[PDB]
């Protein structure tokens, strides 16, 4: 626990939509060897070999995205052959998770220089093509009570008493805040245009925002056994009021995120400029039906090992898996509303799976610098019941 | 914006809507004798297919025509040549444009038929592959194929999409794309290229239409539907997620790696990708995946280097670029052949394929025998395979006939002498002769090093001697080198010229020198893998240099079968050539390792035993006591320095032929060094190789100078540039 | 900061390939099955300290597919908030599961982790996830990709092992995994599996033959993959392939389990460390060879504990292929009474995401066993990877 962990650099690329989408014919290996060159532009005198791991997440790691995409990155891209490469999956925060143990790795003193990030061309590799432990197995499926995240998101908004119109002014209000970040110029420096083997143009912004999004145009939007099953435990509740669609749900887009962590020593050496610290990172869970209620211990968790409060933190980012997810998380630890998701999130911008969770740790140390501010912290809500919290620190 | 063009140009194709609907294009560009596909083409086929849009409605089907002798041939190379790398996107959006006219006119909602009436190469099969129905004329001459990786380019109008979707990865790869294979009607029909055949073109576009106003009445649902725009579709072999095609797919790379040997061909390797990635999307996006792949070889230099040796060099030698202007044509009536070693045997057999009549003579009726049955083995492995029938393989054989008897060169206007290496041994050879033939008869001699001049005294018809150099295997060697004594006249040259052509090979034309141009210049390729053997590198190492360098036989194991012998002679024949002018010659290093090869009896495959084993006339593996020998493995340098240093041995040497007058043009250096001794294709010719040099010194002359003269600073001045190549 | 410290290491028996007895039991139920046996080994553990359960898995997909370490979790009834992740660093997924384990625990934001890693081999062959370095020809044709076999009758080829020698080490490690077996050095720590009903399926390592001769061994049969190599390899005239099914890892079933934890968290929960995480350390070297990445490794975590050669008692490398072993002891001068001492992947198989958790264990029992005092513990990779390992006994 010796060592401090500190970011130099957090970047991401564009997030192509689903359906004719601007990365559908870009390989998930060409956008983590993209970012790994942009990283190279940006500092041409590092040493590589100083480079001891490169840790992605990736939900789905199946296809394009299997056989280790980590160390295929690695040797692609003609990194040191020393430099590792593993893929991990923690569902929704595999991206942040990687982030984290890229830091825990170097506060153990073993490790000195680590890539961290996450890939997912969900174009290509559909949620779910992995199959899956409990799927392929009904005497687990029919025991753990398995039900998809969109059901307990309703299931959420039943209980705590979210309207259909309370879930689409939050979806409005993300695509206002994610308009006005790509106008404000936030995203310039961050989010590096994807280009192909010749140097053309593919994609340079995140092409799933709808930025003219009216109130009247999310109301006419049609809802997404499992509702029977999750009554089954939850018995007190009658109905479920599905209120979730596809203008107030996180989006279907592909997309990758790189995080260089390290130890002071190590950007010493290596002529880098600590941008944040990691201050705290946590793991905790909530209940495996509801599948969404996971980042509220997880955040008191990283709160009380930072030894901070609510009142302490400047930002709140949380990954807009759905609505009421963020409604009720705003709702339990009464976060100011200025102060969530600033710039927007993946309802309007896109949930790029295991890459989300690098996505919107380096948006908010963007975020950090442009507002001059000095703590953010960043969770995600994951299925099964988990949740990932992270607190950096501007430095 | 989505437009079928791409921004004056003449008018390429006619417009003809017939009663019934049926609108035939036919494509015949007024600038050229061949449709090609440049920004005339593009422009024509745009506002055609933006015509069949607009009067969808009035048309039932479409023809695809021809008013050339052949259907449609290539695309504009001179454009593609030119195309820098800041070009890029204009390559791009080219073949984009290209495309998106085939596509409209693929997915049209009618049936569209192709009225194939000659050759459909390259662009032209694409064109093809965009209709629904393939019909093509049955004629001498015609071919079918996409020959875009011959040029160091790919399939990028749709020729690998389609391929892919018609035939699977591994199908269309193999067979079509990787190596640009040329296929006859028959054939074409046979793989899947082409649907049907008829006798004469003149069937072609009444069988079209006819295949049209079927296809509306018997397939309704299904006109102008291609299999791949079908639902339910299953691609051939599998997708890349098949799991029986999973399993194979890693092996695809490795097995091009092995058939390339290492060597720095981008173009299949891109061809490849493209298929394979292809196969994962929808065809649109496949498509798009093929165009970037296409650019990505355009705007590289291999393929300006293919496209420089491949087509415009290649087709300026075809083109008479060295043949003398004014001279008329000889008729060839009888050839006579002396000598019935590899050599003669070859001439011979190539000679009697192309219909001559030859006379094969030597010392004795049963070598002159041993010589044809070299053209009858030939014969028995082609009647094995089918490529030929019975009845020609008898009229070929039947063309040669044996001998001792100079009186049998009676009616020869045609003489090749193919004898041992001696002077006055073809002297005499020449002189028994000479007064048989006839009186115009074209006096040849196959000598690989004795100058032409020399050997032209032994005649009295001076003007009519020339050298006319061969490669063994004759039979599949393409190269003819012809080489000009002071005494030959430009009559003679071009007879041997059209001789060349005759008998389907490729001729340039050499100005006496000795050593001529290919056996000086493969000279230095080996005397440098001799020299990186005394050196101490490892035998191994130097056999993986030169196949990695892209040579078709590594330099040891060509050194066994030229024999040490021929290469011991040039040594102190080369020596003697200059050493009478107060020149020095300096021995270069190749030679200690010559000579003690020959003291330890390993001579070459001749001998049974060289750098190499032999058994029982079957090369195994290097000779094991040729480490020992030489202290293999003491030095160790880089392996590119070994590919570069018989890279720009042979190139340098090549600047001096031209620099001395040896080669009239760069074009005679690059056809001549790939199709005569072998060097690489991907470099375009040993002169477009300094050209064309791309290294961490950079691209261009400038580097191939800067990486010459670090050379010359590690391994000798034989490396430093001539004068000619620095500013 | 803080230390980190093994308490529990055990496995299942590893079934083989063909007819393997664990070819009907799917692979999560093989790590519940591990879960199970903790309990009754602390059943006043409370499981709400455990804070993460991380599993190596080479192929997760199919029934090893959707984090099953995240099944495993909620499957087995354990508490929701105990986490779940699945990573994948081919062969030394399974210890990289163990180094991350301790890693997490010393930065202290993790109190008690449960690490190791799940392969069922015949269910989900290696290959089935697919991969770009096999299924893109644009990066397998730059990464000159090789399968390990062929590098490793490479390495043979060059370090002059010959075909008895490989054949020599195959049946010194059916020898000593037959003598462990033999003499209760397993007992405790191989799990037998057992189905629904407590039928047993399997106690043992099915994969083991132990009655092997070096004459069985001799009468043993061993794409452009070979020019492939020789094109990076240049001075190499020829591969002399010695590797057969005889002489390398067997292809099996199997999982194991490792709780880690500080030593604030072992004495709170009540229990016994019974070795620490001295160091670890990931080194790499040439991707076409496949398997030199453990010699860099080992001298970087011996340089990072400050130790040598001498001052290790155990040396544990998985037998992924004989002459890697063979390589290895010579490069380190490893004597030969310290190297595999229980017997390796040859004899009782190589389930790739378990196998490091695996040997992490056995030498875990083995320094106990002969009241030792520290073991290394390395394995090779595909891709020209390598982890190691040191831990010191309690
Ligand atoms: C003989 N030899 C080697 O033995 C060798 C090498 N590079 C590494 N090694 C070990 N090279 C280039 C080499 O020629």
């Amino acid at each position: 626990m010796s060592e401090e962990a500190f970011i130099y650099e957090a970047i991401r690329t564009p997030r192509g939509k689903q359906k004719n989408g601007s990365l559908h014919e870009v390989k998930p290996l060409s956008l983590v060897v993209g970012l790994i060159d942009e990283l190279r532009k940006r500092h041409p005198d590092l040493d590589e070999n100083l480079i001891s791991d490169v840790i992605l997440g990736c939900v789905s790691p199946v296809g394009d995205q299997g056989g280790d995409i980590a160390r295929a990155a690695v040797l692609a891209s003609g990194m040191p052959v020393t430099s590792g490469g593993v893929q991990l999956n923690r569902f929704c925060a595999s991206g942040l998770e990687a982030v984290n143990t890229a830091a825990q790795k170097v506060r153990s003193g073993w490790d000195d220089l680590v890539l961290a990030g996450g890939v997912e061309s969900m174009s290509r590799v559909p949620m779910g093509s992995d199959g899956g432990a409990m799927g392929l197995d009904p005497a687990t499926n029919y025991d753990v009570m398995f039900v998809p995240q969109s059901i307990g998101a309703d299931l959420i908004a039943t209980i705590e008493g979210f309207s259909r119109e309370d879930v689409d002014a939050y979806a409005l209000r993300s695509q206002q805040k994610a308009a006005e970040a790509w106008s404000g110029g936030y995203f310039a420096k961050s989010v590096v245009p994807v280009r192909d083997q010749n140097g053309l143009l593919i994609l340079d912004h995140d092409e799933h925002m709808r930025p003219d999004t009216t109130k009247e145009g999310l109301a006419k939007l049609k809802p997404a056994g499992f509702d029977d099953v999750a009554l089954q435990k939850y018995h007190w509740v009658e109905k479920i009021n599905h209120v979730h669609t596809g203008g107030n749900s996180s989006g279907i887009v592909d997309g990758a995120a790189l995080v260089m962590i390290g130890s002071a020593a190590a950007g010493k050496l290596q002529g880098l400029t600590p941008r944040a610290r990691i201050v705290a990172t946590a793991t905790s869970g909530a209940d495996p039906v509801i599948m969404l209620t996971g980042p509220t211990p997880a955040t008191r968790k990283v709160l009380d090992r930072a030894g901070l409060t609510v009142d302490d933190i400047d930002l709140f980012e949380l990954n807009e898996a759905f609505a009421s997810v963020v409604l009720k998380f705003q709702k339990d630890l009464n976060i100011p509303d200025e102060k969530l998701n600033v710039n927007g999130g993946a309802i309007a911008m896109g949930h790029p799976l295991g890459a989300t969770g690098a996505m919107i740790l380096g948006t908010m140390v963007d975020e950090l610098e442009r507002r001059n501010a000095r703590r953010a912290l960043i969770t995600l809500c994951i299925g099964g019941g988990m949740g990932v919290a992270t607190i950096i620190e501007r430095v | 914006g989505s437009s079928h063009h791409h921004h004056m140009p003449d008018n390429t194709i006619q417009w003809d809507k017939d009663a019934d609907g049926i609108v035939t294009l036919t494509m015949d560009d007024p600038s050229g004798s061949t449709n090609v596909m440049n920004e005339a083409y593009i422009e024509s086929m745009g506002k055609a297919v933006d015509r069949l849009v607009a009067e969808k409605d009035s048309i039932t089907g479409v023809v695809v025509a021809s008013a050339k002798k052949t259907f449609f041939a290539g695309g504009d190379v001179k454009t593609m040549i030119q195309a820098r790398p800041e070009d890029a996107g204009d390559v791009f959006n080219t073949v984009e444009t290209i495309k998106r006219q085939l596509r409209t006119l693929e997915t049209l909602g009618k049936p569209v038929v192709a009225a194939i009436n000659g050759a459909a190469l390259g662009g032209g099969l694409e064109i093809a592959l965009a209709c629904h129905h393939r019909i093509a004329a049955d004629v001498k001459g015609s071919q079918l194929g996409l020959p875009e990786v011959t040029l160091g380019l790919l399939p990028g109008g749709g020729g690998v999409t389609r391929t892919v979707r018609m035939f699977g990865i591994q199908n269309a790869f193999v067979s079509v794309l990787a190596q640009g294979t040329r296929f006859k009607p028959a054939k074409a029909k046979e793989i899947g290229l082409v649907d049907e055949l008829v006798a004469t073109v003149e069937e072609l576009v009444p069988a079209a239409k006819a295949w049209i106003k079927e296809e509306l009445k018997a397939n309704p649902d299904g006109a102008g539907v291609q299999p791949w725009d079908k639902k339910g579709y299953k691609m051939p072999g599998g997708t890349p997620s098949s799991p029986g095609l999973a399993a194979i797919l890693p092996s695809f790379p490795s097995n091009l790696r092995k058939q390339l040997k290492g060597a720095p061909m981008p173009a299949p390797r891109a061809i490849l990708a493209a298929a394979v990635e292809g196969a994962q999307v929808d065809f649109d996006t496949a498509s798009r995946i093929e165009s970037r792949y296409f650019a990505s070889l355009v705007t590289g230099q291999v393929a300006k280097n293919m496209m420089q040796a491949f087509f415009f060099d290649l087709q300026a030698i075809n083109a008479g670029g060295s043949r003398p202007e004014g001279i008329g044509k000889t008729p060839i009536k009888r050839i006579g052949v002396l000598g019935a070693g590899m050599m003669g045997a070859g001439i011979a057999y190539v000679s009697a394929k192309a219909g001559y009549e030859v006379v094969l003579k030597d010392v004795s009726l049963e070598a002159a025998a041993k010589g044809k049955g070299y053209s009858e083995k030939l014969e028995a492995k082609a009647l094995e395979r089918g490529r030929t029938t019975q009845e020609r393989s008898d009229a070929l054989l039947a063309r040669i006939t044996p001998t001792a008897d100079a009186a049998d060169f009676k009616g020869v206007d045609f003489v090749i002498e193919a004898v041992f290496e001696n002077q006055e041994l073809k002297h005499k050879v020449f002189g028994e002769i000479e007064d048989i033939v006839e009186p115009n008869a074209i006096l040849g001699s196959n000598t690989s090093t004795l100058p032409i001049t020399g050997l032209a005294t032994g005649v009295k018809r001076q003007e009519d001697f020339i050298g006319i150099h061969f490669f063994s295997p004759v039979d599949k060697m393409p190269l003819v080198e012809i080489i000009k004594g002071e005494k030959t006249s430009d009559e003679a040259l071009a007879r041997v010229f059209d001789y060349t052509l005759a008998i389907g090979k490729t001729p340039i034309v050499v100005n006496d020198s000795r050593g001529f141009f290919t056996s000086r210049v493969i000279g230095t390729f080996v005397n440098e893998a001799l020299a990186m053997l005394g050196e101490g590198v490892e035998p191994a190492s130097i056999e993986q240099a030169g196949s990695q360098a892209g040579y078709p036989a590594p330099p040891l194991q060509l050194s066994d079968e030229l024999n040490l012998e021929l290469m011991h002679k040039i040594a102190v024949a080369t020596r003697k050539g200059v050493e009478d002018a107060g020149g020095t010659y300096q021995p270069h290093p190749a030679e200690a390792v010559v000579e003690k090869m020959i003291e330890l009896g390993r001579s070459g495959r001749l001998k049974g035993a060289g750098f190499y084993e032999y058994a029982d006339g079957k090369r195994s593996g290097l000779w094991p006591g040729l480490r020992e020998t030489f202290k293999s493995g003491s030095s160790q340098p880089p392996l590119q320095d070994m590919i570069d240093r018989m890279l720009f041995a042979e190139a340098l040497e090549t600047q001096k032929c031209l620099d001395e007058g040896v080669l009239t043009s760069t074009a005679d250096a690059n056809i001549g060094s790939i199709m005569g001794i072998g060097f690489p294709p991907w470099t375009g010719g040993s002169a477009q190789f300094i050209v064309g040099y791309s290294g961490p010194a950079g691209t261009g002359k400038a580097a191939f100078v800067a990486r010459a003269r670090e050379l010359a600073a590690a391994y000798g001045d034989r490396f430093l540039p001539p004068e000619s190549l620095l500013s």
